[PDB]
This record gives structure tokens, sequence and C-alpha cells, in this order.
């Protein structure tokens, strides 16, 4: 992160879709370098739905300028996510905020 | 020559008044090298130089 | 090379004669004048200029007498 | 091609004093472009004198 | 506020610091400005432009 | 008298922690403090001799830039966990592997790892990696080398099996040195002076053995002086 | 191995003249060069033994800042050129009293000094005053004591005025470290010395006795 920064990193981070945000709240059931699964709350279900949300995490992809598009976690297998969270950094992000 | 080197022959050949060393007489350039080193004189004192 | 052209006068001149000096040295089987002191040739026919010994009418000089052998 | 030793004495005795022209664009005088002789170095930069 | 800051974390309010030479562990004749920046690097490098 | 000094000498170890110690050299001259402190502050923090991870071998692992399943960091970033690892090789023994092997969810720390007894891990609780799942397991092989210096794994010389990972070695176990010369109270004389070494090093190397290395090196190195003449 | 370094291999000592030489050490292993340079000079300047005059009395004056007449040189210019004297004492000798006496017109010189066969004056050519007039007389007495390094004459604040000590025989001292390489490591250090001492010594010879000093310094560690 920058020691000093401005405020507006969260939401270039956000906004970019480099990282994995969390499209529905929940508790993280499975996390990997390489997954991330959420149970979804009771209240925010979908009636008649699964009620689990799955995050394939982008690993050493190739950009257009030959540079690396990684994508590692942040959470805690258990650990409680609401709307809008994230749950994985992209290249130049760290922990939402643009690195 | 320009930056840093103009700055730093500037700054050594500048004059401070009641420097260390001030009013020394030394015997010349080789010896106000050795009071320098010695930390006897400052850059900046004023002294009699043969 | 303050001294060859010195010795010289005109750079480009100074430039024609080591360049006759260097191609005698390396082409030729010609030996210099002076000690190598691990030099390359153009450097050498420098010294050599620098030292009074070349000069474009020594070439020409050796160059007929050479011609007449 | 294999890069062994005796070839980096070798590049060392070519450009013992080989002259080597440095040019850089614009060349808006002819100080654009001089004549230094060259120095080994590790690395992918050249060095300038300042 | 950022001399605020300073004080609260037990640093010089001017930013400034005392600094040793490592190859001679004398000590600079001034006070040097010492503290965080946030670098860059720049897709510019010698390895593609080399 | 003025032609003969009074050597210092070793009089204080103090250890504040694992990490962090004070050396007190006694008594020194004037102008003597700071030539030694500044001479043992480059030499120690240059050329001081330590163990370092080389190579790893985990199983399942082809390269670098994967991913093992149950396990939460990449293997650059346990490369990068390892690279941290404080180890104490017995004298003689300029090699030695050690193993890792932990299934169960939970952070796989350097107690973990299985020595041969010549080998005394300093940080058990620095952590390695991070196990997601109860169903995950891991297995690595980790090479360990005395070796002097910061030595990139682009610089050794060149078979190599596929899955041999190499790691960046940093063998020097000192980190930061600072020096102090402060006043010294010996007999009657006030001109005597007293130098306080501060050493923060990863715990591998004792403080006196690294003051008494610097020293060796540094009378080594001035023995070409002492004998001036035409080589 | 790990206890292994390199050590110099060509050592080249140009001597310039009889006080003045340039030694070169190469190679060295990175950083050590200024270690050795920095250590060396410092011992040198400020720590070395050595012999020369710290006091003096002239005859008829009284202060730094008095006149005496019939020589051309103040006294603080007196005191400058009794500096620069350079003087060997017996050993086992801490302090001497040496006396100049001459009258008539001309330069006094170092060599017109009397001395009891247990103080060599290096440089009798050096001139200490010059008298102007064939009715002045200078009458001058010399302390010589022995101690280390270089002590200003404020740092050691009757008659008696104080001259600059320059025990040390280093008259001048610098070092150049510069690249040096073997094989293919390109990274070691080539350390060269220009060194010009007074005369007492030569300047190998005070380069070996600042390395005695220093490697005895650590005798207890190594």
């Amino acid at each position: 992160k920058p020691l000093v920064g401005t405020g507006i990193e969260r939401n270039v981070a956000v906004d970019s879709g480099v990282t994995a945000v969390a499209k529905r709240g929940g508790v993280i059931q499975s996390v990997d370098a390489s997954r991330i699964v959420v149970k979804v709350n009771e209240e925010e279900l979908i009636p008649g739905e699964a009620g689990i949300d799955i995050y394939n995490l982008t690993k050493y992809t190739r950009s257009n300028q030959n540079t690396c598009i990684n994508q590692r976690p942040c959470v805690m297998p258990g650990e409680p996510v609401a709307r809008g969270d994230v749950l994985a950094d992209g290249p130049s992000t760290d922990l939402g905020e643009l690195a | 020559p320009s930056q840093d080197v103009v700055l730093g022959l500037y700054y050594m050949t500048r004059e401070k008044i009641n420097a260390k060393g001030e009013g020394m007489y030394l015997t010349g350039p080789a010896e106000a090298e050795k009071a320098y080193r010695t930390k006897t004189a400052e850059l900046h004192a004023r002294v009699k130089v043969r | 090379v303050q001294d060859a052209v010195e010795k010289i006068g005109n750079r480009f001149d100074l430039v024609l004669v080591a360049a006759r000096r260097a191609r005698q040295m390396q082409s030729g089987g010609k030996d210099a004048l002076v000690p190598e002191e691990n030099d390359k040739p153009t450097v050498i026919a420098l010294r050599e200029i620098e030292e009074g010994l070349i000069t474009k009418d020594v070439l020409d000089a050796r160059e007929r007498q050479e011609q007449q052998e | 091609e294999r890069e062994e030793a005796v070839v980096w004495d070798i590049l060392d005795e070519v450009i013992r004093e080989h002259p080597v022209l440095l040019n850089r664009a614009p060349t808006l005088h002819r100080l654009g472009i001089q004549a230094f002789e060259p120095v080994l170095i590790e690395g992918k930069a050249i060095q300038l004198h300042p | 506020s950022i001399k605020a800051m300073l004080e609260l974390a037990d640093l010089p309010a001017s930013g400034q610091l005392t600094l040793f030479d490592g190859r001679t562990g004398d000590a600079f004749e001034r006070p040097v400005t010492v503290g965080y920046m946030y670098m860059l690097k720049l897709n510019h490098l010698v390895d593609d432009k080399m | 008298s003025v032609t003969e000094f009074l050597k210092p000498r070793l009089v204080d170890i103090e250890q504040i922690s694992t990490t962090h110690a004070k050396v007190t050299l006694e008594p020194l001259e004037r102008g003597f403090g700071h030539t030694l402190g500044n001479a043992l502050r480059r030499i120690l923090l240059s050329s001081m001799p330590g163990c370092a991870v080389t190579e790893v071998e985990i199983e399942g692992v082809l390269h670098e830039y994967s991913t093992k399943e149950g396990v939460q960091e990449d293997i650059l970033e346990i490369l990068l966990n390892l690279k941290g690892l404080a180890v104490r090789v017995a004298e003689g023994k300029d090699e030695v592997f050690i193993t890792l092997n932990k299934s169960g969810s939970g952070p796989v720390v350097a107690g973990d790892i299985t020595h041969d007894g010549d080998v005394e891990i300093v940080n058990p609780e620095h952590v390695i990696c991070h196990l997601t799942s109860d169903n995950a397991a891991i297995a690595m092989r980790i090479k360990v080398e005395r070796g002097r210096g910061y030595v990139p794994a682009s610089a050794r010389i060149h078979e190599r099996p596929i899955g041999r990972l190499l790691v960046d070695a940093t063998f020097s176990p000192v980190d930061k040195i600072a020096y102090s010369v402060e006043a010294a109270r010996v007999e009657q004389r006030t001109d005597l002076d007293k130098l306080v070494i501060d050493m923060e090093t990863n715990g591998t190397l004792e403080p006196e053995e690294a003051i008494r290395r610097a020293a060796t090196i540094l009378a080594e190195q001035l023995d070409a002086f002492v004998d001036l003449r035409d080589v």
C-alpha cells in the first residue's frame, strides 16, 4: 500500500475489475490460491437456489504488455464477508487498495 | 561543470564567521587538508596560509 | 593529440599520414620505430609523428627508395 | 556463443584502444557525436562522463 | 498536522536527521531530509532497450 | 607512554533478545573507537558467513508459478517465506537437507521441520504457509548451504530435474549494525574510550564469534601492509 | 570456503622522491579499499607517534602579537616556520631543549641550532626567519616533545608561546579506490595511497607502523 495516499485507491481497485468482489455476502466456506467458495446468508438467498458462490481466480496469466496478472486470496475460511467486500487482490492491489 | 560539481566547489569555498580553527597559521594546502581531516578546523574557517 | 597537430599543422593531413603509417605497419611488414608498449598501430603512428620520425615527406622519400630498389 | 573466458580477454584486447562513437538524438550540432575510449562494464547501460 | 504526527512518533519536527557516511563513519555537515517515498518501476527496462 | 597503546578487550555481552545484542570493547585510545567501530561495521555487514535455503522440492510442484490444492499461498510466496528461515548448521557441514511434512488445516510453521540434530531452527514460529483444508497435505525437501554474501540463483554456475526450485540465498546473518563511542572510567586517565556495538541479526551467529571473525578478517587484510614489498 | 578472502597480489610502490610515495594494492574484496584506506589515514594523521616542536622562548618577546625589531617575519610567522621543522629524538627521551642564537644580516635557518647529539635535524636548510639589520640578534629556546597526532595550540590552552604540534611525520595522505577484476569478477577493489612525510621516516615505513598499530589493537580478538 502507499503510506501517503489520497483516499481514491479503493475506488480504482474495486472498479477496475482486477479484484474479486463478493456478489453476495456470507461466510467463506473454502479458500485456496485458485478458488473462493462463499456460503450466502439466508436473508439474501433467491428461493430455490443452491445458496453458494464460486470465484475462480486468475493465476499467472499474461497481460497485453507481457506482464503478470495474478489474483491472490485475501480472506480466511470462516471469515464473514458482505456484499462489495474484496475477496482476492489483483495485480497492484493490497487489501482492496491500489498499490 | 554544473549541478553537484558547482554546489560542492561553492560549499567548500564559502566563508563562515567564528568557525572552528579561525586565525590559525598553515604551512600550505597540505596542512589545511591535514587540519580538516583531523577535525581541527572546519571547511569554512578563516586562516592564513602560505 | 595537440603535439601531433603542432608537428603537422593540419589535423586532416595528420590523420592521412598516421593512416598511411598504420597501414604500413598492419598490412605491410614495416616495424615500429618506437617501443610498441602494447599499443595499436594507429596510436603508435601518432606517437612516431609526435616524436618527429614520421612526416609526409619522410613517407614519400621511403616510398621512392623502395621503388628504386 | 558459448561465452568462454578467453573470449573475454580477446574482447578486452580488441577494445583496448579502439574508439567508439556516441550519439544522442537530436543531433543539433557536431558535439552530438563524439569519440570515446570504451571501458567494459557489467550491465546493460552506457556510462557517460558528466 | 505533519509536524504533530512527527512529534507523536518521536521524530524531529523538521523531518531532518543526522546521517553518517558508511565509507568513513564521519557525520555529514548538515542535517538531511530522510523519509519514506512511494516509488514506481516504469515499463522502460534496460533489458528491452539494450 | 606515548609509543605504547592500551589494547581493547571484550568486557560485556548483553543479549536483549534472540536477534538483538550489544558488545562492549574497552579501553580505547582517542580516535581508535571510531576507527575500530567503522571497520567492524563494514566487515560485519559485508563478509559474515551464514547458512541459507538454496533449493526446494515440493511434491506435485513443477515450477514456482503454480498453485497447490489446500494451500492458500502460491509456491512463489512459499519460497519467499522460506527465504526468511534462520538455520544454524553444525560446523564441518556446508550442506544439509531437511524435510517438512504437514497435513490438516492450520499454519505450517518452521517448528514443523524435521532436522537431523546437526540443524537448529532459530525461529520456530516463522510461518511458512497455510493449509486451508483438512484434506490438504504438504511435503517439501529443503536444502540448506553455508556461504557468504548474496548469491542469486541466476549467478549459480550450471543436470537439474524438473521440480527442483532454486531460491535466492542471502547468507549473511547480520541485518543491522550500530556503534557508539562513550567515555571510559579507567584508573586515573580520562582520554580512554569505550565502544558499544549494537547488532541485530537473525540469531544464527553469536555476537562474540562475529566480533572475533571480523577482527580476524581485518588482521589478515592488514598483514599485507605490515609486510609492504613489491609483489 | 567461507573464511577465504582475497589478498593483494600486485603491490607496486613507486617512489616519487625520498619523502613521497605511491602504493598500489590490487585486488581487494568489495568495500575493503575504503575500510583500509580510512583506517590507515586516521591512524597516520591522528595517532602516529612522533616528535615535534611544542613551546618557544624568544628574548624580549612576551606575547605572540608583540613585535621584535630586526626580523622581517612577524612572530606568528616565526612560530609557523618553527612548526615545520623535522626532528628526530633519540629513543627514551621525551623532552629536549634546543637553542638558536644568531647575529647579523641574512636568513637564519634550522642548521644554526645547537643540540646535544640526541636531536637530529632532517632539514638543516629550513629557514627559521630573516634578520634584516647587522645590529639585530635573535635568541631562541625551543622545546621538543614526543607525542601522537596533530595537537594544535588552541587545544593546549610567563612568555611561553605555543607552537602547533606536528607530532606525526605524515604531512599528506590521500587514497583512491578504483575498480579491479580477476577472471570475470569485475567488482574487486584496487587501493592507491599517495603519501608524503616530513623526512623523519620513509612513507613505506610509516604505512608499516600504522598497520602494525592497527593489527596490535585487535590482538585480543584474533
